[PDB]
RNA sequence: AAAUUGAAGAGUUUGAUCAUGGCUCAGAUUGAACGCUGGCGGCAGGCCUAACACAUGCAAGUCGAACGGUAACAGGAAGAAGCUUGCUUCUUUGCUGACGAGUGGCGGACGGGUGAGUAAUGUCUGGGAAACUGCCUGAUGGAGGGGGAUAACUACUGGAAACGGUAGCUAAUACCGCAUAACGUCGCAAGACCAAAGAGGGGGACCUUCGGGCCUCUUGCCAUCGGAUGUGCCCAGAUGGGAUUAGCUAGUAGGUGGGGUAACGGCUCACCUAGGCGACGAUCCCUAGCUGGUCUGAGAGGAUGACCAGCCACACUGGAACUGAGACACGGUCCAGACUCCUACGGGAGGCAGCAGUGGGGAAUAUUGCACAAUGGGCGCAAGCCUGAUGCAGCCAUGCCGCGUGUAUGAAGAAGGCCUUCGGGUUGUAAAGUACUUUCAGCGGGGAGGAAGGGAGUAAAGUUAAUACCUUUGCUCAUUGACGUUACCCGCAGAAGAAGCACCGGCUAACUCCGUGCCAGCAGCCGCGGUAAUACGGAGGGUGCAAGCGUUAAUCGGAAUUACUGGGC
């Protein structure tokens, strides 16, 4: 049945900054575990993780991609154990990427580069890491480039993330010289070998270059994976070191704890180091079974509503880490089979979504390639072809299974732009194909607010509405350039008050009615009221018809409910029917509408409205360096500022700005933060502003 | 597929009593039974030869609970068959086993006939019947059920079943719930104001 | 191979077959040489569930024509011994 | 291929060499029947005859060609050469 | 016996009339679409356009009872693993069940698809002669004897794969000669010539080289004549529009001889004649699969060829062939092209108009489903295996049919609406209220039939030489249904969970008010609206149809308006 033994089965990921040699080491991974016959190179495009056409031409991954192999050991040590390997996007742009991938994960490979190490997206996916508790690991890959520093970096990495690293193996030579690794625990030095791409290599004599920090980052590990049991510490304060192998499995358990965190280094490009982390991936990352069971709801919550034991015989669950898009069937639902079996055709039920979904044919993959597969055992991860309704991150399970995984946490969209067919009539092709996509990213949205007719399109960074958008000339084809979103002004009277009136000559004998009013504007204020369209009825004189004496405010309502300065609602304006005239046999109603009509176009002339735009609150965490600059480009920008606010890691800004301002302020918010802030917008109450465009936007119509 | 409204209504837009209401009450007294039921029935809207037929085809089809379509399939039937059509779509018009059941009892009206006829509470020899057009063929027997039978409503229906004519056709039972159908009714045996050939010409126009 | 088989007509879930002397190599449904009875599978009544015509099945069979399964159950079904 | 219709593919290939084998020694017989037809000895085309008729027929017979089209040269056969003289 | 019994008009030219004449409506029908609305069941239906391009997954295998054999599992055999001479399981032995790959046989030409091509090489109807036909069936026989290979395999080897090399082999129902065969072929005759294959089951012997030999039966093999079947061929009639297509044709028409075909044939070659077709439409051009039938019609006729069935044709485009009884071959070969994919860059793979599915095009057409339980089909002695045939399930009011959305009662003829002559009327027994029922939906429980068979045991005979072993025909036994939470039946609760669409000037059934003012708008036709609009918009009311309604599109009718029936100058 089941190929390989559940230990023997790890789930790992490669997250980190950008270009810090996370694809690579994948390429280096397929090569040292035979699947693949070249190691290949990303500039070159070569990498097979990179299948998505942007992605060979920037060399960026835009996608996190799956692959597994049976590395059974450097040294053929253990059977072979099947791998099976997340790598992630490290650009801000996709942070569901790394996310929707992480809460699968089963642990993390963090690499990090020696000559920068925390980096900031380094920081951005730890965090990640922690609100899913993956347990982790490191390699600091370019320690074949100068600046390299294996000792700086694990510093780097505990003064900055926060986590107290524990060395596995240091450095042989600098960063051109460096011929290999020196264990901490085997106390060898595995150079290995220039002439094979990395393939052979040799454990050598741990030479006196260096045998002397060895010894000094050997005895600080021991001591802390010594520093796992008073079992271990009662014989390492005897004086006596604990075997490796109780170091080994001590290891193994400080990392599930995430007490600590093991740093391998090497150079994927230079083919040096990438055998022993996959090897160390092996000794120290949890298998399926090495830690605790998914937890569950049952039932509106139970005591123990899902201790699934990650089993070959527990019931079915899963959770559909992520939904891809495939043009022939049209979808690709990742998941992992947390607890259970499950075969080609079975049904499954999707505990969030409350249905019933038949898993129709289920494949494993290589990245882009896929290999279909009859059934899923737990601890798998594979691609569903077939389903239909699951959202990025919701349970597929047997029924009587858990209604909620912990998975319901995801980013909220940082840019907006707008978009155009280019043939006016392709919008709704357009339209459906930011859908689709819109389901695999739930990170990117399309809103076409019914304000104005615009397509708004909305993402966590430039590159990722630029990256969503060549997808959309590429696949499900549509030529579309992107603007501006439009604006949302309003109106509403300063403070003039007058009796103005309307009046059309409806008898001329024959027609037989007549409506005619005397109105009193005034403003209310700025947000006083809920109730926007506020009103007071008073007539006493020329009393229009009764039946509809009441119902002769809300046909005014349509002048205040769009338009009357420059196209644009007004809000908190009050009407005062005091005055007027009429007859009561029947007192035409849509013609008397026309009183109303021309009494608000005067009205409103005499009264002397203003215009007011949208402004939010913006609240702002960034380091506390950026200050001066990130207040000086608000200021630049239209905005004023709330809070004289600092955090105790960053500082808190608030401030007050436009929202027809700020387009594209993230990206710049991260050119000047070195990408190392977030921000939201609170749609605050609009207020004035003088502009030469609300007026040049009505004459565009003219008069 | 039933015409849920007001029946009399539809009687006094025909004039007439079409019989869609029980006798504990005349039709003058529950209904203004000579004017049309609109606000202008008072006025007279003078006839058309197309309105004096279609008045008499829904006349018919508003006394046989029957809708337009199987009215138009009880016509195309007893146009295929042998001998009168309008009299042949008579006798399938009283064969319908709401009608069987209504001129035999068990239900004061052609809608109560139905609801007997629906609700499995009725038996063409013994076996279930709930077909309420079921054409009832002769030398049948059509029984209540058991827990049908001794009902509030049958045995109303069963006292209310006389002051009507008698069917000449129908040997009813009368609390041994049994009831017969010995032959199809003839031309003579019913109303004789339903003038059949109006509708014929309606359906073949 | 003539064949003698039944050539299910009828309708869903309520199949009735037809006894058709028949080319093998033709449809089920399809071209045949001649129809020698019916058979109806779900008669359960007064009414003959299947009546075969059994001097032309031995005209055939005498000219080497093969007789199916259901067939040969129906000829014997057909006959008082079974 | 897709089925496991490449071993007929095999089988008729191998079949192709075989009867051509046998077709062109079979039609080089009565090319020289029809050579010394056209040099007009009707004893040594009778001789020639009396090789290719067992061949032909032997070929018929393992049904590389037909028994019509054995008997149709054996018969075009007798004519020409009683005509030969 | 019955197999019919069937034919309707209206509006509109006019100040009015009668004719002529067109337009329009009333009907029936649809693979429909769109809008609004939408409860259920049954049976059907479902890419009409791009024969446009196709990812993926299945759509053709089977036989160990042809053979060499042993890769996988299992049974055993010898154990000096495991050990308490083992139940606590080490390897070798095809030995046996069995079986990957291989040789071989049969199938793969069926079934499934689409209608591009095809105006006649096709189709339909009716005849005909110059033919072949696997499997199926009948009749008579044979079924001596022998050889050389060859895959698989071993070796070495090359390649990324695909897929190979190069020697040594090793069988066969693979191949080859011989012997033998005549109501078989050629030949007028004489005469000459032609085939084969064996496998399985048990057994009284009795013989061995535990190979078996031998007796049987069960199948299989070769030949010939038959049948059935299927297929090929010929003929006549009929089968579209255009003459704003009148000449076309040179293997062209025929004759002779050779050749070819299973078969006749300019089918073909070489001569020879100069013919042949054509106003009964040749030739060319456009269009088109044809038929039973479908719609319509009183008919005659018109339109059509979705479903279903018969024939034809095509398989990415063009060509050729090979194997074979059958093909010039959907899921075979080769070549040329375009296209797509794989590659280690050296090469390689493919053809959804099979079933799902995607893109695209379009007003518009479904699931990347479940079983082979039925019935068929291939293989097989069977068991069985395979079947996107087929049976079922899904989606969609797409159609037809059936049912429900309550029934009876109920005059303060309520309130409210709307109209009003201000009295009232209408909504309206309508609601509410009262009584009763629970179809269907929803829960819960029972539960046909599609299931025949097949297999194991048994007995009887037939069987032989033998109660064995095979049949065949009964008896018993356990059983086989995807659909399926089946149909249907029973109980539970309560009228709860279930009504909309169009229309109301005349044609045409069904009217008032208000607001509008030749505006906005309506309109199938006529026409409506410029101050009292039943023609627009809303409201109240009414009429028709109803889980549909209306609109658009399409066919016939009405249209005697292409008039053959059945018209006119
Ligand atoms: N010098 C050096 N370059 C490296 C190393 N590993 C990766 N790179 C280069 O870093 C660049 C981006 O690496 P990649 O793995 O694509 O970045 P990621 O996909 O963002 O992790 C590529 O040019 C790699 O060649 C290394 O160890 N040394
Ligand atoms: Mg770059
Ligand atoms: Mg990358
Ligand atoms: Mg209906
Ligand atoms: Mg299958
Ligand atoms: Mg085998
Ligand atoms: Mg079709
Ligand atoms: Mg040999
Ligand atoms: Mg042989
Ligand atoms: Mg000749
Ligand atoms: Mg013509
Ligand atoms: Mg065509
Ligand atoms: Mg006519
Ligand atoms: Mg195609
Ligand atoms: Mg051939
Ligand atoms: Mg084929
Ligand atoms: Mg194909
Ligand atoms: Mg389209
Ligand atoms: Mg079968
Ligand atoms: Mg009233
Ligand atoms: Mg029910
Ligand atoms: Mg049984
Ligand atoms: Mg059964
Ligand atoms: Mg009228
Ligand atoms: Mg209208
Ligand atoms: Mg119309
Ligand atoms: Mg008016
Ligand atoms: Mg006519
Ligand atoms: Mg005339």
């Amino acid at each position: 049945a089941r190929t390989t033994p559940i230990a023997r089965y790890r789930n790992i990921g490669i997250s980190a900054h950008i270009d810090a040699g996370k694809t690579t080491t994948t390429e280096r991974i397929l090569f040292y575990t035979g699947v693949n016959h070249k190691i290949g190179e990303v500039h070159d495009g070569a990498a097979t993780m990179d299948w998505m056409e942007q992605e060979q031409e920037r060399g960026i991954t835009i996608t996190s991609a799956a692959t597994t192999a049976f590395w059974s050991g450097m040294a053929k040590q253990y059977e072979p154990h099947r791998i099976n390997i997340i790598d992630t996007p490290g650009h801000v742009d996709f942070t569901i990427e790394v996310e929707r991938s992480m809460r699968v994960l089963d642990g993390a490979v963090m690499v990090y580069c020696a000559v920068g190490g925390v980096q900031p997206q380094s920081e951005t996916v730890w965090r990640q890491a922690n609100k899913y508790k993956v347990p982790r690991i490191a390699f600091v890959n370019k320690m074949d480039r100068m600046g390299a520093n294996f000792l700086k970096v694990v510093n780097q990495i505990k003064t900055r993330l926060g986590a107290n690293p524990v060395p596995l193996q240091l450095a042989i030579g600098a960063e051109e010289h460096f011929t290999g690794v020196v264990d901490l625990v085997k106390m060898k030095a595995i150079n290995w070998n220039d002439a094979d791409q990395g393939v052979t290599f040799e454990y050598e004599d741990i030479p006196a270059d260096m045998v002397e920090l060895a010894n000094e980052w050997h005895q600080n590990l021991i001591e802390s994976a010594a520093e796992a049991s008073e079992e271990l510490m009662e014989k390492y304060l005897g004086g006596e070191e604990l075997t490796e192998a109780e170091i080994k499995g001590a290891l193994r358990q400080r990392v599930l704890n995430n007490e600590i965190i093991l740093v391998t280094c090497g150079s994927a490009f230079k083919n040096k180091g990438v055998q022993a982390m996959l090897d160390a991936v092996i000794d120290y990352l949890p298998s399926p079974v090495d830690v605790p069971a998914i937890n569950g709801i049952l039932d509106d919550g139970k005591d123990t509503p899902a201790e699934r034991h990650a089993s070959d015989d527990e019931p079915f669950s899963a959770l559909a880490f992520k939904i891809a898009t495939d043009p022939f069937v049209g979808n690709l639902t990742f998941f992992r089979v947390y607890s259970g079996v499950v075969n080609s055709g079975d049904t499954v039920l999707n505990s969030v979504k409350a249905a019933r979904e038949r898993f129709g044919r289920i494949v494993q993959m290589h990245a882009n390639k896929r290999e279909e597969i009859k059934e899923v055992r737990a601890g798998d991860i594979a691609a569903a072809i077939g389903l239909k309704d699951v959202t990025t991150g919701d349970t597929l399970c047997d029924p009587d299974a858990p209604i909620i995984l912990e998975r319901m946490e995801f980013p909220e969209p940082v840019i907006s732009i707008a978009v155009e067919p280019k043939t006016k009539a392709d919008q709704e092709k357009m339209g459906l194909a930011l859908g689709r996509l819109a389901k695999e990213d739930p990170s990117f949205r399309v809103w076409t607010d019914e304000e104005s007719n615009q397509t708004i399109i909305a993402g966590m960074g430039e590159l990722h509405l630029d990256i969503i958008v060549d997808r959309m000339k590429r696949e499900f084809n549509v030529e579309a350039n992107v603007g501006k979103p439009q604006v949302a002004y309003r109106e509403t009277i300063r403070q003039k008050v007058t009796d103005v009136e309307g009046k059309h000559a409806k008898q001329s004998g024959g027609r037989g009615q007549y409506g005619h009013v005397v109105i009193d504007m005034y403003p209310l204020e700025p947000g006083s009221n809920p109730k926007g369209y506020e009103f007071i009825n008073d007539i006493k004189g020329g009393v229009i018809p009764g039946e509809y004496i009441p119902a002769v405010d809300k046909g005014i309502q349509e002048q205040l409910k769009a338009g009357p300065l420059a196209g644009y609602p007004v809000v908190d304006m009050g009407i005062r029917l005091h005055f007027g005239s009429y007859h009561d046999v029947d007192s035409s109603e849509l013609a008397f509408k026309l009183a109303a009509s021309i009494a608000f176009k005067e009205g409103f002339k005499k009264a002397k409205p203003v215009l007011l735009e949208p402004i939010m609150k913006v609240e702002v965490e960034t380091p506390e360096e950026n200050t001066g600059d990130v207040i000086g480009d608000l200021s630049r920008r239209r905005g004023m500022l709330k809070g004289q606010e600092s955090e105790v890691t960053g500082v808190k800004i608030h401030a007050e700005v436009p929202l027809s301002e700020m387009f594209g302020y993230a990206t710049q918010l991260r050119s000047l933060t070195k990408g190392r802030a977030s921000y939201t917008m609170e749609f605050l109450k609009y207020d004035e502003a003088p502009s030469n465009v609300a007026q040049a936007v009505i004459e565009a119509r003219g008069k | 597929a039933r015409y849920l409204g007001p029946k009399l209504k539809l009687s006094r837009r025909e004039g007439t009593d079409l019989f869609l209401k029980s006798g504990v009450r005349a039709i003058d007294t529950k209904c203004k039974i000579e004017q049309a039921p609109g606000q202008h029935g008072a006025r007279k809207p003078r006839l058309s030869d197309y309105g004096v037929q279609l008045r008499e085809k829904q006349k018919v089809r508003r006394i046989y609970g029957v809708l337009e379509r199987q009215f138009r399939n009880y016509y195309k039937e007893a146009a295929r068959l042998k001998g009168n059509t309008g009299e042949n779509l008579l006798a399938l018009l009283e064969g319908r086993l709401d009608n069987v059941v209504y001129r035999m009892g068990f239900g004061a009206t052609r809608a109560e006939a139905r609801q007997l006829v629906s609700h499995k509470a009725i038996m063409v020899n013994g076996r279930v019947v709930n077909i309420a057009s079921y054409q009832v063929s002769p030398n049948d027997v059509v029984s209540i059920r058991e827990k049908a039978k001794k009902q509030s409503r049958v045995k109303a229906a069963l006292e209310l079943a006389e002051q009507r004519e008698k069917p000449t056709w129908l040997e009813v039972d009368a609390g041994k719930m049994e009831g017969t159908f010995k032959r199809k009714p003839e031309r003579s045996d019913l109303s004789a104001d339903i003038n059949e050939h109006l509708i014929v010409e309606l359906y073949s126009k | 191979m003539v064949t003698i088989r039944l050539a299910r007509h009828g309708a869903k879930k309520r199949p009735f077959y037809q006894v058709v002397v028949a080319d093998s190599r033709n449809a089920r449904n399809g071209r045949f040489i001649e129809r020698v009875g019916f058979f109806n599978p779900i008669a359960s009544e007064k009414e003959e569930g299947t009546r075969l015509d059994l001097d032309r099945i031995a005209h055939w069979v005498g000219q080497g024509a093969t007789i199916s399964d259901r067939v040969a159950a129906l000829i014997k079904e057909v006959n008082k011994a079974a | 291929n897709i089925k496991s219709a490449k071993k007929r593919a095999i089988q008729s290939e191998k079949a192709r060499k075989h009867n051509a084998s046998r077709r062109s020694m079979m039609r080089t017989f009565i090319k020289k029947v029809y050579a010394a037809i056209e040099a007009g000895d009707k004893a040594a085309a009778q001789k020639a005859f009396n090789e290719m008729q067992p061949i032909v027929d032997r070929q018929a017979a393992k049904g590389l060609i037909h028994k019509n089209k054995a008997a149709r040269h054996k018969a075009n056969l007798t004519a020409q050469i009683n005509k030969l003289a």
